[PDB]
């Protein structure tokens, strides 16, 4: 049996200082495919703003602290990373990827019902 | 009686002390004497009583439009509690 | 009216009509049940606008059926056994108390039995 | 007085003299029962609890069995196994096949218990056929299907000595014995439909709830009932969006698995007369309107007017929530005006106990206490339709030891004595400083009620400076540890309004002639003045007098669509939990306030629950502690009962009259409830009417 | 316990900001005397103020929008059902079970 | 156990778009619970001890 492209051997990682360059690498190998999820996907956006949005999300998680939930994040970025690279993902499901989109007054939720 | 008769602009007043504990010694004996000087001056002014274990001492001292302005008062004596409800005025 | 097609009644005050399609059922014009929706409240929708209303399905009502069967009258005995006619087809067999003067019903089938001696009693 | 006894080599340890069947349930042993109730007397007729003692060649009934120290029980031998299918086979021998077309269903004990303890199968193939009875009528609430019943008397013990209605009882001998009332009369109770939930087996249900589901599809809530001062915790039953039936659930401190035929039977309002959408009133018609619509018109509705400082008056119905009173009172206040008060009629403008003391206006002695009580008395109240529950707890009291209750006032059917003493002030006095007064006084716990009915007279003042003058002059009533000075209140608004000061004590304030007054939930305003050229806002739930008063209405969400703080009359914190969603575009009591601000330039600082809830902390700290009681302190309680003592005021001599004159009719829920109308005509208006008029 | 274990269970983000579970411990049913179902804790979300339940036209179904309408956890102890709700970072609030108090019953007091 | 036995979304073809999307879950008819007619007895007792002899804890031999 031999693993498919793009596949890494999950493994935790116990130094906190190890973590964070894996996580840069990773960070980097996003940008360079940027140009290829255009391609792959035929976005109607430029591979620019596709390296922004990576970057919005990698930044979501910049502040997190817990050296086990570091692990499961950059495990579970893997495989999207591997997901989207080998084009297992319809296109559909990008495109609804960035497909995503000053909130409403008290009376203005009230009006309408509110939740 | 003194100052014990409020100006129109203090329309409730109302008293936070626990029923246990030391911090709120003072404010007790304050409360038991003097209200009925406090009542007799002021005959239509509400001035509520409310009690919960643990709370310090405050009074909050509803004005005019419904503004409320609160002052604890742990750690104070007698007097000084009854030279803060006069600075309320 | 629109008073009889939409409020529950024990008896419609009126022959029903077969052919009229508004009726809650074709042998019963009123609904018999608070619940029940009326027939011609029903089919004012608009799901309604281009079909035809006399091909829809419209089981006769039961509680009008129920009430021509004759009461059954007991001799001789004050206890009434049903379990539906059929047996093992039927219904699962309960015991009804006579005492009373008045025809009881069946608790599944609807059968009303009495004693003979209350026959003069219940018919008047 | 503990004794070690053995439940199947278990250690257990209880209090002498307790049964069995107490002792195994506190060792975790579970044994089967039909006719042992732990609020009920001790029966031994349906022998389904048999136990084995271990030197004994008798089987013992563990529910009436008493404890001896070294006694060891055996629950689970074969010989036990034997008794329990034998019992089972007997109760299912001439029970009739109704299991599909009776609602006990799938809350069925007999079908549980015959299910894990009785065999599988039956061995009943007489031809001679089962035992019939036929059905008795006992009116519109309880439904009988005598067929069913497992003679089991717990409702005969439940009505005889816990509710007090001795028209119940067993007639006739061996197979041929039936439960019934015999003649033909129905059951006059206020706590009758508890009888529905103690009856093991579908031989009593409830007649609203017959064959609408199945205790398998409802939803429980645990919730708290508004429809009187006590606050009885009960478990609403829903399926989606409708409330199908209300039950109790245990609270030992509060209603004890027991509620009022009221409290259970009122669900069925909550589907009719219903407040759905905006109306906006346009000459004699009502028309509907949109939310925007509806809060603009109020709002130029308040500028046509042009109400000044007292000129705004806001009223407080009885089923009105906790946080629409403080958010109402802050939008009232924001508009510089103090004018606000509830629909009562109290004579005077200040309410005699008054708002400033907590203690002045509460249960200080709590529900729980009354277990204690050696001396009661009770000043112009009827407990028996103020606080059904309460007052079933005095009986029970006074059953089982030398409790005396005496009562000043209008006299009434009692489920207990009462000792009569007048109807008037003149009366109270005489009971004060004569024998009465002197049997408080040497009373270890002594109890003093009084009823809500008092600040609704005109002899208000005085019933509250007698019975304070008594309260401090004797120093047994006010304790360290007991206080013995209580307020009965039959409404669940009252003591929330009063603990955030929701009430005008300046006499001048009150006597204004209102321009805008908003009604929150209040219909009693037939005697309360509403100027015709004033314009009248009504927010509540139901469509009333108060909603035809009103100019523009706001529909609210009743008690079960919401999560409403309520206080109880013993200053008790209970939440409540929103079960259902409310009907038609109707919104939560406390937004429309909210939002309503905003359209009058007073926009509140709330915009969600957490910081409405949190402005209860600052109005008062006590209103974040659920089911917590919060007492007064000693030395405050004795200040508060001494402001009562008012010299120089004249007692008029007028009657004590009792507040509540329809049992079935003290609220919007309860008088749209077509349950109450049927037990009007059936029962009456004070529940005297012992033959059905409208049963045939 | 300190892990914000909701960063990595993938559920929306309403399950914090929106919603309210409810830890508690089943009452015993008026109408039966067993009390099986009391000795286990659980854990069920308030309802939605709106979209809870509404009735669908075409057949009176009950249509909802809320997911978590016919969820209830099963826990054996009251801390593990705090444990677990402290995990998943959600806002909740624990209903104190109500103890019955213990009166001796015996059948000699229905004479005395 | 927390997740929903519904999950959080659904998909649906969104004409606009010409393609299938995902959206927040609403049922027509929510999943009725009757899970909550559970009996309120116990069903099954402590059983029976089928342990081997070989293997249970030995009771020591009484007073002399
Ligand atoms: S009482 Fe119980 S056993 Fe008897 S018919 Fe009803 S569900 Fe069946
Ligand atoms: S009617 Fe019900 S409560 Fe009364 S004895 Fe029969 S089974 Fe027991
Ligand atoms: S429970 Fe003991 S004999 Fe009925
Ligand atoms: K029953
Ligand atoms: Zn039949």
């Amino acid at each position: 049996t031999n693993p498919t492209a793009f596949a890494q051997t999950t493994r935790y990682v116990k130094d906190s200082t190890e973590m964070r360059t894996l996580v840069l690498n990773l960070y980097r190998r996003y940008l360079r495919h940027s140009r290829g999820f255009v391609n792959n996907y035929n976005l109607d956006i430029p591979a620019s703003q596709v390296r922004t949005k990576i970057r919005q999300e990698f930044e979501r998680q910049r502040f997190v602290k817990d050296l086990p939930l570091k692990n499961v994040l950059y495990m579970k970025a893997q495989m999207e990373f591997q997901e989207l690279v080998n084009f297992w993902k319809q296109q559909c499901h990008v495109m609804q990827y960035f497909e995503s989109i000053k909130g409403d007054s008290f009376v203005q939720k009230f009006l309408k019902g509110a939740q | 009686s003194s100052k014990f008769v409020f100006p129109k602009v203090v329309k409730e007043l109302r008293f936070f002390l626990s029923q246990t504990g030391e911090a709120s010694v003072p404010l007790r004996s304050f409360l038991t004497k003097t209200y009925p000087a406090i009542k007799k001056a002021n005959p239509t002014l509400p001035i509520l009583i409310r009690e919960a274990y643990g709370i310090p001492p405050s009074v909050t001292a509803r004005l005019e439009k419904g503004h409320e302005v609160k002052t604890n008062l742990e750690g104070f004596s007698a007097d000084q509690i009854a030279k803060t409800l006069q600075s309320i005025a | 009216s629109t008073k009889e097609l939409t409020t529950a009644r024990i008896k419609d005050i009126s022959k029903p009509d077969e052919n009229n399609l508004q009726q809650q059922a074709p042998n019963r014009i009123s609904p018999w049940s608070k619940s029940q929706k009326p027939r011609a409240e029903a089919q004012d929708n608009v799901r309604f606008a281009v079909k035809d209303l006399a091909k829809q399905p419209r089981p006769y009502a039961a509680i009008d059926l129920i009430y021509k069967q004759p009461i059954r009258y007991i001799e001789h005995d004050n206890v009434a056994v049903c379990d539906g006619n059929g047996g093992a087809q039927g219904h699962p067999k309960v015991y009804i108390n006579l005492d009373q003067n008045k025809a009881i019903p069946c608790g599944y089938c609807g059968l009303r039995f009495a004693q003979a001696a209350f026959k003069e009693d219940i018919e008047s | 007085k503990e004794v070690e006894l053995t439940v199947d080599g278990v250690k257990v340890s209880i209090e002498a003299g307790s049964s069995i069947i107490q002792a195994a349930e506190k060792a975790g042993v579970t044994i089967p029962r039909y006719c042992y109730h732990e609020k009920l007397a001790v029966a031994g007729n349906c022998r389904m609890c048999l136990v084995e003692i271990e030197r004994s060649p008798k089987l013992a009934a563990s529910c009436a069995m008493p404890v001896q120290n070294g006694m060891s029980v055996l629950t689970n031998t074969p010989k036990i196994k034997k008794a329990r299918e034998g019992v089972t086979e007997m109760l299912l021998e001439n029970h009739p096949l109704d299991c599909p077309v009776c609602d006990q269903g799938g809350e069925c004990d007999l079908q549980e218990q015959s299910l894990r303890y009785g065999s599988d199968r039956g061995r009943f193939h007489e031809i001679v056929g089962k035992r019939a009875v036929e059905n008795k009528a006992i009116g519109p609430l309880i439904k009988t299907s005598m067929n069913r019943c497992i003679h089991c008397t717990r409702c005969v013990r439940f009505l005889n000595d816990v509710a007090g209605a001795p028209e119940f009882g067993t007639a006739g001998r061996g197979n041929d014995m039936q439960i019934g009332t015999y003649v033909e009369r129905n059951v006059n109770s206020e706590l009758s439909a508890n009888v529905i939930d103690l009856c093991p087996v579908g031989a009593l249900t409830s007649k609203p709830y017959a064959f609408r589901a199945r205790p398998w599809e409802l939803k429980r809530t645990e919730t708290i009932d508004v429809h009187d001062a006590l606050g009885s915790n009960v478990r609403v039953d829903t399926r989606g969006i409708e409330v199908m039936r209300v039950l109790p659930r245990l609270n030992d401190e509060i209603n004890e698995e027991w509620i009022s035929d009221k409290t259970r039977f009122a669900c069925d309002g909550l589907k009719t007369q219903r407040l759905t959408k905006p109306l906006i009133r346009q000459g004699n018609t009502f028309v509907d309107a949109t939310w925007e619509e509806a809060l603009a018109t109020i709002a130029e509705g308040f500028q046509k007017v042009q109400p000044k400082e007292n000129e705004i008056k806001a009223i407080v119905g009885s089923l009105t929530d906790l946080e629409s009173i403080v958010a109402l009172k802050d939008l009232v206040n924001k508009l510089g005006s103090e004018n606000v008060s509830t629909d009562g009629d109290a004579t005077t403008v200040p309410p005699a106990h008054g708002a400033d003391f907590r203690s002045n206006y509460i249960f200080n002695s709590t529900i729980d206490n009354i277990e204690e009580a050696d001396q009661i008395l009770l000043v112009g109240t009827n407990p028996r339709h103020e606080a059904a529950v309460l007052n079933a707890r005095i009986r029970k009291v006074w059953l089982r030891s030398d409790l005396e209750v005496h009562h000043v006032g209008e006299e009434f059917d009692s489920t207990f004595e009462l000792n009569h003493l007048g109807s008037d002030v003149n009366a109270l006095a005489k009971a004060l400083t004569g024998e009465v007064g002197k049997k408080l006084s040497e009373a270890s716990k002594p109890l003093i009620i009084i009823g809500s009915g008092v600040t609704e007279t005109q002899d208000a003042e005085a019933v509250y400076a007698t019975v304070a003058k008594f309260v401090t002059s004797n120093a047994n009533i006010v304790t360290p540890e007991w206080n013995g000075f209580n307020l009965l209140h039959r409404e669940a608004s009252r003591v929330g309004a009063l603990d955030v000061g929701f009430t005008t004590q300046s006499p001048e304030v009150a006597n204004t002639k209102a321009k805008f007054i908003y009604l929150l939930g209040a219909d009693e305003i037939v005697n309360k003045d509403i100027p015709k050229d004033a314009f009248v806002v009504y927010q509540g739930h139901h469509g009333d007098l108060g909603a035809s008063f009103a100019d523009v209405i706001l529909p609210g969400s009743a008690y079960t669509e919401k999560t409403a703080t309520y206080v109880n009359t013993e200053g008790r914190v209970q939440s409540t939990r929103a079960a259902t969603n409310p009907p038609g575009v109707a919104r939560e009591d406390w937004m429309i306030i909210r939002a309503l601000s905003e359209y009058l330039g007073a926009t509140l600082p709330y915009d969600n629950l957490y910081e409405m809830r949190s402005r209860l902390a600052d109005v008062a700290p006590h209103l974040l502690r659920h089911e917590v009681v919060e007492p007064v302190s000693e030395g405050i309680a004795k200040v508060g009962f001494q402001s009562l003592v008012k010299p120089g005021i004249q007692s008029k001599g007028v009657l004590l009259k009792n507040p509540i004159e329809n049992f079935y009719f003290t609220d919007v829920i309860s008088k749209s409830s077509p349950t109450m109308a049927k037990c009007v005509g059936s029962f009456g208006s004070k529940i005297e009417k012992i033959k059905d008029e409208k049963a045939n | 316990t300190d892990l914000a274990k909701e960063l990595v269970s993938g559920a929306p983000k309403e399950l914090i900001t929106e919603r309210v579970a409810r830890i508690y411990q089943e009452a015993k049913a008026a109408t039966q005397s067993g009390q099986h179902n009391t000795e286990t804790w659980k854990i069920d979300w308030d309802i939605l103020n709106k979209g809870n339940r509404w009735e669908n036209d075409l057949m009176g179904y009950q249509s909802s929008s809320d997911y978590m309408q016919g969820t209830i956890l099963k826990f054996d102890t009251r801390e593990g059902a705090i444990r677990f709700a402290k995990g998943q970072g959600w806002d909740y609030y624990i209903q104190e079970p109500k103890v019955r108090r213990f009166v001796k019953k015996d059948y000699s007091a229905n004479f005395y | 156990k927390d997740f929903p036995t519904t999950g959080y979304t659904e998909v649906r073809y969104d004409a606009e778009k010409r393609r299938v999307v995902y959206e927040p879950l609403e049922l027509t008819q929510a999943w009725r619970n009757f899970t909550v007619g559970s009996s309120v007895w116990e069903q099954v007792g402590d059983g029976k001890d089928f342990t081997p002899e070989s293997f249970k804890l030995p009771t020591p031999a009484p007073d002399p």
